[PDB]
């Protein structure tokens, strides 16, 4: 399974969990920022590894990073 | 002349089986061995 | 509108949209089904031994022709069936070795993919590990007779050759 | 002068020794 | 046990394979107030009838893909669409929305599952970490 | 004092001392069970058909030679591999007719020895009188195939010889 980590410069646009195809990143409530939201990855053995949410991150750097890991059959997208 | 293989050297019997065995005959046992080594489960 | 309301000649694979197969005139209609279920492979009851031997016998008897045709051999009769005798043997030894490989590898504990416990395949009906070994040896001793069959046959070439042209009556 | 039968089947058997030398490293060093 | 009837649709090369049923296999169910014509994320055209349709696929990236057509190539949209894991014993998981509401909005009662309180560059540099097994985000300090 | 109190390589056969065995490394090393683990008698999963055949295929080979270097035919290439040929049929339908005959008199309801129900003989795997017939006729039909086989390759030595060579690339 990859590894998606979330960091404190997240501002809860949202726009990663809307990028997820595989939905397995949500919002949930911080109050360390002032959207009130930070993303969160517990389906994380869905992750496939595309990088969408990453690409729909604005903060520089990055508040999310995806770290490819141990490939199984979800994350390696196999309908076989 | 050279009709067919020969050996002027000493021994020359055994590149006759020899080859067989290290290219065609050995191979296959193993690549089945490997096979099984590499697909055997815990 | 027009997404299977109207009746085809393909439908879906056992009456199952989502499944991923179509049911075309090769692997659905009655000719087809017919041929292929009753060749030893899929044919019903039969076990894996005899599967295997009537595989074999079919096989070991068509794979000695291309070497004594073909061969390096092939200016001079009884070397080129000897060269396609030993062709088919070799050929059979490793694809016996090959069955047996794939048995050993596969069936261990549940195996994966379609000879899984779960699996729906209705191609791949030898779902034991015993039914592949008795097909290994079954297809061995049958491709092995067949290719010395088809060796015996053509050795004797010219005798079978003076036998069906009756001059063997003098 | 060339070398002999007896040559080569010496060279032939000694060379077992790293021949199987060889195969208890390997298993040693456990694959 | 799921409800609702499969999508008109002739079949596919695109669809279920042996994974399906030895591994796992996904159900996507809708309501649609119309009969109409959508796009199989396997390839094709199929017809959702009127009413609750059920519909199995072999990735949940599919039964995604398909949810975000529903809901952005309709009007009206199809938001209700409900999301189950299928294993092959039968065990039906409903997966998606994991909450109920939809990972987009914000719920009371979710909880952090990847935060990390750094800010990137500021993970542990690996040379402290290398005989650990730890990978310098799978660890807890800031350096 | 030092029975069983310090570490050495010759351990209790099964960790049982009561046993009448030794764990060495011929009958104990991972290199010694590797390879007599994986023989046909031993390998897993096997059909005793199987199992036969192979450990017939490897018998039947070898035994056709001693009496084509040494026999009484041995002056004349021909002769030498017909009296090889017909020594291993002969060895061959011996065993496997001891080996029928062993089935029979020893699996007689619940048999004696090793063969009983409660035996733990690990090195004796072939516990049902069907493995010993099935045994019996792989052995039966795999040596008599090797034999032939030995035979069909001394009978071409010339031709096989040519081969090897490339002397039939002219
Ligand atoms: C200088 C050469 C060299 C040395 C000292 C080592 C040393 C080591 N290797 Mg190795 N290896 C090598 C070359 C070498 N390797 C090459 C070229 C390959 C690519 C094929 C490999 C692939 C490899 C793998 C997959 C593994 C090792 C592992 C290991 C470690 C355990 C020992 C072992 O199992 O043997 C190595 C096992 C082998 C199978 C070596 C391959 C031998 C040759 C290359 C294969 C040729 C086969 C050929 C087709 C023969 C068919 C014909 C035949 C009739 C002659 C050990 C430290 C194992 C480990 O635990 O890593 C820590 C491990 O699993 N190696
Ligand atoms: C690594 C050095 C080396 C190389 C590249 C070769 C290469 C060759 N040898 Mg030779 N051999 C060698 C060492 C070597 N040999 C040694 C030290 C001996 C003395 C025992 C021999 C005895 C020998 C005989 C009797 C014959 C050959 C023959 C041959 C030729 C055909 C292949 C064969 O039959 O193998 C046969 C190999 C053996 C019988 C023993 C090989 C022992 C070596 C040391 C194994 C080396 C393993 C290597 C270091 C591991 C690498 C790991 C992997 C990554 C590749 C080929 C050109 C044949 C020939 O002459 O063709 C016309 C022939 O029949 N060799
Ligand atoms: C090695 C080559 C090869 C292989 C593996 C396949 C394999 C397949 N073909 Mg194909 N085909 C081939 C060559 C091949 N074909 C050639 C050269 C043609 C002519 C262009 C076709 C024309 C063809 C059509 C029109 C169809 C297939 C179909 C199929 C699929 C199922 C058919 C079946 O059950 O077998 C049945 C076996 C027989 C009926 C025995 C045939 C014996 C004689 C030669 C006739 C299958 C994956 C079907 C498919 O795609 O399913 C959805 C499909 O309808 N094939
Ligand atoms: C590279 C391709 C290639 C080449 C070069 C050959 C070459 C050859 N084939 Mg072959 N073949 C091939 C591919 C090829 N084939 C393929 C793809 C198939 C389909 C699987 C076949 C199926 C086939 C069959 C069935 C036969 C050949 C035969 C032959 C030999 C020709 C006849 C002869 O020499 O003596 C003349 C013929 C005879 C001396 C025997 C006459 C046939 C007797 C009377 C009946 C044979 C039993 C019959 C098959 C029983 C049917 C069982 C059941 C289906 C009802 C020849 C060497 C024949 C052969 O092997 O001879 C031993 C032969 O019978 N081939
Ligand atoms: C595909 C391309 C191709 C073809 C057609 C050939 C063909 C040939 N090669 Mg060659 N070769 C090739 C590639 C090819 N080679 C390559 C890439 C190399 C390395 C560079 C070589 C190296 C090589 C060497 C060293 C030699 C040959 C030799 C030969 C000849 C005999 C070998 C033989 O019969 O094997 C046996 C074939 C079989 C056992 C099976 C053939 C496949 C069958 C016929 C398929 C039938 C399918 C069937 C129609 C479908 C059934 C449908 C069903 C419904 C019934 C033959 C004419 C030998 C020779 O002496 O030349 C005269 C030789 O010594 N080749
Ligand atoms: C037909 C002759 C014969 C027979 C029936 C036996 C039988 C036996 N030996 Mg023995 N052995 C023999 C010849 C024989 N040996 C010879 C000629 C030597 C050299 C002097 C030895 C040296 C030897 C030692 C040191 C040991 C045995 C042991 C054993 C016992 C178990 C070994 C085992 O599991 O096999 C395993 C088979 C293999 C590892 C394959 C060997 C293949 C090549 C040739 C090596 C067993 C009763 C062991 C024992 O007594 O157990 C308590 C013990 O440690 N043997
Ligand atoms: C009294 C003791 C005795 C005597 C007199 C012989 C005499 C003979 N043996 Mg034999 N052998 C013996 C004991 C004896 N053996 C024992 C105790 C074993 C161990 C079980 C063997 C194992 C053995 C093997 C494996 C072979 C012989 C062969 C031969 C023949 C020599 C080669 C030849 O003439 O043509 C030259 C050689 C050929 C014409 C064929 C070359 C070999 C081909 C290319 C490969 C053979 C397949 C190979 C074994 C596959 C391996 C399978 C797997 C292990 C990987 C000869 C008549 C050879 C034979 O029988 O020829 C048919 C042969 O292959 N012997
Ligand atoms: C060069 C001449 C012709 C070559 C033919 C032989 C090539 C090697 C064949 C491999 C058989 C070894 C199987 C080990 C079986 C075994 O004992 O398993 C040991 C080990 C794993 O075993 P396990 O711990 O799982 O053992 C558990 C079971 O055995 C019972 O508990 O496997 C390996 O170490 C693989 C690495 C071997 C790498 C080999 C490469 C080294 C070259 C050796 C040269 C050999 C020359 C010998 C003749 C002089
Ligand atoms: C699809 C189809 C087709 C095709 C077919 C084919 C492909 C064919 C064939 C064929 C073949 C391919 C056949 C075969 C065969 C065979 C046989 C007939 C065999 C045999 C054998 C034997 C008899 C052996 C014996 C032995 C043994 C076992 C032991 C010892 C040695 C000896 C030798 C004695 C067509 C189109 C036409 C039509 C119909 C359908
Ligand atoms: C312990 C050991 C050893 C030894 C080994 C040995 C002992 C060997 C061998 C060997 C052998 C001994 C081999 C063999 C073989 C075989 C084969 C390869 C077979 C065959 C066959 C066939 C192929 C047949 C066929 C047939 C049939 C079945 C039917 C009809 C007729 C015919 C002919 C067709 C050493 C030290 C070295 C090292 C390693 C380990
Ligand atoms: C005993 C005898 C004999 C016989 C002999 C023979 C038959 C042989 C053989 C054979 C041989 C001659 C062999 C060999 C060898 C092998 C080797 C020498 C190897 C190697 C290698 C190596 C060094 C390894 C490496 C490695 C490592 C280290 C680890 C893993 C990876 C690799 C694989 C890379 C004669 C009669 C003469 C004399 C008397 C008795
Ligand atoms: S890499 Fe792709 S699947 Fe994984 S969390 Fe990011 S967008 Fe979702
Ligand atoms: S896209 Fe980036 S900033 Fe926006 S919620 Fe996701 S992790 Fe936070």
């Amino acid at each position: 399974s990859h590894s998606v980590k979330i960091y404190d410069t997240c501002i809860g646009c949202t726009q990663c969990v809307r990028a997820c195809p595989t939905d397995v990143l949500e919002m949930v409530p911080w109050d360390g920022c002032r959207a009130g939201q930070i993303a969160a990855s517990p389906r994380t053995e869905d992750c496939v590894g595309c990088k969408r949410c990453e690409t729909a991150c604005p903060t520089d750097f990055l508040s999310i990073r995806v770290y490819l890991g141990a490939e199984t059959s979800r994350s390696m997208g196999l309908a076989y | 002349d050279a009709t067919q293989l020969e050996g002027a050297y000493a021994a020359a019997w055994l590149p006759w089986i020899m080859i067989p065995m290290i290219t065609y005959i050995l191979p296959f046992p193993i690549f089945a061995i490997a096979f099984l080594w590499i697909e055997r489960e815990g | 509108s027009d997404a299977y309301i109207s009746d085809d000649p393909i439908q879906p694979y056992q009456g199952n949209p989502q499944l991923g197969n179509l049911a075309t005139p090769i692997n659905s209609s009655n000719l087809a089904k017919a041929f292929i279920n009753n060749l030893p492979a899929y044919r019903p009851g039969l076990t894996p031994f005899l599967r295997g031997l009537e595989i074999g016998m079919a096989h070991g008897y068509f794979l000695v022709g291309p070497e004594v045709v073909f061969g390096p051999l092939k200016e001079g009769s009884h070397g080129a069936n000897l060269s396609g005798l030993i062709t088919a043997i070799y050929i059979t030894v490793s694809a016996c070795l090959g069955i047996s490989i794939f048995a050993l590898a596969t069936f261990q504990g549940d195996p994966r993919g379609t000879y899984n416990s779960h699996s729906r395949d209705r191609l791949r009906p030898l779902r034991k590990k015993e039914d592949w070994y008795q097909l290994s040896g079954g297809i061995l001793m049958g491709s092995l007779g067949g290719a010395i069959f088809a060796y015996a046959l053509l050795e004797n070439f010219e005798l079978l050759d003076s036998i069906l042209r009756g001059a063997v009556n003098v | 002068m060339a070398l002999s039968d007896s040559q080569i089947f010496l060279a032939l058997a000694l060379a077992l020794i790293p021949g199987f030398l060889a195969l208890r490293l390997a298993t040693e060093l456990y694959k | 046990a799921l409800t609702g009837s499969m999508p008109k649709f002739g079949g596919s090369t695109g669809g279920l394979l042996t994974a399906a049923f030895v591994e796992e296999r996904y159900a996507i169910t809708w309501t649609s107030s119309k009969e109409q014509v959508f796009e199989m994320p396997t390839g094709g055209a199929a017809t959702m009838n009127e009413g609750e349709n059920l519909l199995e696929l072999a990735r949940k990236e599919q039964c995604l893909a398909l949810g975000a057509q529903l809901r952005t190539k309709f009007k009206p949209k199809i938001t209700d669409y409900k999301i189950y894991r299928i294993f092959p014993n039968g065990e039906t998981t409903f997966i998606h929305p994991a909450d109920g509401v939809f990972p987009e909005k914000v719920n009371e009662g979710r909880g952090y599952s990847g935060k990390k309180d750094r800010r990137i560059g500021e993970n542990p540099n690996p040379a402290t970490i290398k005989f650990s097994g730890q990978n310098t985000f799978e660890t807890d300090m800031k350096s």
